[PDB]
């Protein structure tokens, strides 16, 4: 984070830097994960709006 | 029984997409008779202690 | 030299549709790109001989 | 011969979304009777019919 401020307050690119987990085998990523699917067919307009 | 369950449940959450006039139907399975035999015998078994 | 929507619909869809039939699949994703690379990825359950 | 009877599979169609097939096959009547075949005339090298 003390390079976080840095530039994730640039209009000019978000650069967020971050650390890995606590065991590499599963991430790249610490937190939560998920998929928000189209079972619907509505196309990829609703979905990106979703 | 694992396995029917499991499947009811993945068209459980895809039902709430299909059109007005169709609904799913179970024609042929054979769960039924597996959770028939489990009941049965394990039922005698308690006249056979009794 | 392709879209993502090139990769996705003449490779990425032809593949994914035939993912099936295989043991112990947990989960399986996908990525199509600009620079034309695309992946699947066919994720198993615990105890999957790789 | 294998297009109009033998419906043939030329390549592939995105419908709502799902890549599905596009078969090439001779209407119905153009392939239920043995003389019902005679109907379908090939080219001719001079053009011709």
């Amino acid at each position: 984070k003390r390079a976080q401020m840095h530039f994730f307050s640039f209009k000019d690119a978000m650069v967020f830097a971050f650390a890995p987990p606590s065991v590499l085998e599963l991430g790249n990523a610490t937190g939560f994960d998920l998929f928000l699917q189209d079972q619907a067919g509505v196309g990829h307009e609703v979905l990106l709006q979703a | 029984l694992d396995t029917a369950k499991a499947i009811r449940q993945t068209i459980a959450n895809l039902e709430p997409f299909m059109p007005q006039g169709m609904k799913v139907v179970y024609p042929y399975d054979t769960t039924p008779v597996v959770s028939a035999s489990i009941h049965e015998v394990v039922k005698t078994l308690g006249e056979a202690i009794l | 030299g392709a879209s993502a929507e090139t990769v996705q619909d003449t490779v990425v869809q032809v593949i994914e549709q035939q993912m099936n039939g295989i043991d112990n699949l947990r989960y399986i994703s996908s990525e199509s790109n600009s620079d034309g690379s695309m992946t699947i990825t066919v994720t198993f359950e615990q105890g999957t001989d790789p | 011969v294998s297009i109009a009877w033998g419906s043939s599979y030329v390549n592939d169609f995105i419908d709502r979304g799902r890549v599905k097939r596009v078969y090439l096959q001779g209407r119905p009547d153009a392939r239920m009777n043995p003389d019902d075949l005679s109907k379908w005339y090939v080219r001719n090298d001079k053009g011709e019919m």
